[PDB]
């Protein structure tokens, strides 16, 4: 379910994958906003849902059905769900979801490597951290190296939701071991590619 | 106006069984067919089943056919889910929804966390994120549990520049965290940066200096 | 008729039957 990017008042055309044409003309399409509940907008293939503007509208016959944003207004940004129902008997099938989010011009990350505190060091875990600040587009590759050995497996990581005020991403990784593993080297790294990086950045510390 | 009210937050052992209630009001909540929609954390969503007005008549999903039960009493104007023999999987934000307009989901409401994991509750713990233009700090808010976690700097004082991640899962079962604050190089001197985390489901509040 | 009311209508038809 691939994320679109595009800026305010451009048109959009989401499609939902019907099997067995649906029923009849039986297609919803929700949307879904950070910590909200979703809200119908289109029912029956094309009829709107109460207080849902006409720039959304819905189409389509036999398996293929439509979601079409005329213009994007900066409200309409956020996660569109396909529902596919039927009455007899009564189901209801939503779709993946679709990510619909601002276009705008690239950013770098900047970055930024945290050493364990001593505080966790006292429990026998060690949590290194790598941030990667406000950077778009949202594609971002983190690779943890340790004494020039490339390390996959034990780290995770996280994302922001975009930022209302520049719409740019954030991106946190933290690398995870023992204490006693934690000691057994002496370099860290992590090493980031982006789009607005010319070259990978790496930043580093040596353990104490 | 339709308004539905859930219960609050579940946190359960696998193999045990939850029960969430949805208190109606507003209307008669005779005419509607109410549903049952879950989504696990970061996921899409999914339908459970359906409960025709009078709640002599029912249509879950296949998948949780023979675990799940859903049920009416329109004198308390309630509605019910009872899942059973619940697995991590189970791990969702669950919403009762009313189908009063379209027999879909026309009105929602606020959802109930059911938090599935052999776990048990745990306050975090917290550990600085040192400062080496701009500067960077933070906070570690690790090994907690269950969901959710709040994180203030400064009890308000500082927004700007503030990034708090979500919670990623560990392989212990815990949770953890990171909220992090770009600040001017300069202030680092001379201005103090406090993380404030309260985990609700504990009653824990946690306050850290960062240093550098 | 409007999309709301006759699919309401539908799913009475298959509980009034079952």
């Amino acid at each position: 379910p691939g994320t679109l990017s595009l800026s305010a008042g451009e048109r959009a055309t989401l499609s939902c994958r019907a099997s067995q044409t649906m029923t009849k003309n039986y297609v919803a399409w929700y949307q879904q906003k950070p910590g909200q509940a979703p809200r119908l907008l289109i029912y029956g293939a094309s009829t709107r849902a109460t207080g849902i503007p006409d720039r959304f509208s819905g189409s389509g016959s036999g398996t293929d059905f439509t979601l079409t944003i005329s213009r994007l207004a900066p409200e309409d940004f956020a996660v569109y769900y396909c529902l596919q129902y039927g009455s007899s008997p009564p189901i209801f099938t939503f779709g993946p979801g679709t990510k619909v989010e601002i276009k705008r011009t690239v950013a770098a990350p900047s970055v930024f490597i945290f050493p364990p505190s001593d505080e966790q060091l006292k429990s026998g875990t060690a949590s290194v951290v790598c941030l990667l600040n406000n950077f778009y587009p949202r594609e971002a590759k983190v690779q943890w190296k340790v004494d020039n050995a490339l390390q996959s497996g034990n780290s995770q990581e996280s994302v922001t939701e975009q930022d209302s005020k520049d719409s740019t991403y954030s991106l946190s990784s933290t690398l995870t071991l023992s204490k006693a593993d934690y000691e057994k080297h002496k370099v860290y790294a992590c090493e980031v590619t982006h789009q607005g990086l010319s070259s990978p950045v790496t930043k580093s510390f040596n353990r104490g | 106006q339709v308004q539905l009210v859930q219960s609050g937050a579940e946190m359960k052992k696998p193999g045990a069984s939850v029960k969430i209630s949805c208190k109606a009001s507003g209307y008669t909540f005779t005419s509607d067919y109410m549903h049952w929609v879950r989504q696990a954390p970061g996921q899409g969503l999914e339908w459970m089943g359906i409960v025709n007005p009078s709640g002599s008549g029912t249509r879950y999903a296949q998948k949780f056919q023979g675990r799940v039960t859903m049920t009416r009493d329109t004198p308390t104007k309630t509605f019910y889910i009872e899942l059973t023999r619940l697995k991590s999987d189970d791990t969702a934000v669950y919403y009762c929804a009313s189908g009063i307009l379209t027999g879909l989901f026309d009105y929602w409401g606020q959802g109930t966390l059911v938090t599935v994991s052999s776990a048990s509750t745990k306050g975090p713990s917290v550990f600085p994120l040192a400062p080496s233009g701009t500067a960077a700090l933070g906070c570690l808010v690790k090994d907690y549990f269950p969901e959710p976690v709040t994180v203030s700097w400064n009890s308000g004082a500082l927004t700007s520049g503030v990034h708090t991640f979500p919670a990623v899962l560990q392989s212990s079962g815990l949770y953890s965290l990171s909220s992090v604050v770009t600040v001017p190089s300069s202030s680092l001197g001379t201005q103090t940066y406090i993380c404030n985390v309260n985990h609700k489901p504990s009653n824990t509040k946690v306050d850290k200096r960062v240093e550098p | 008729n409007s999309t709301g009311i006759d699919f309401q209508d539908e799913l009475d038809e298959f509980f009034k039957n079952v």
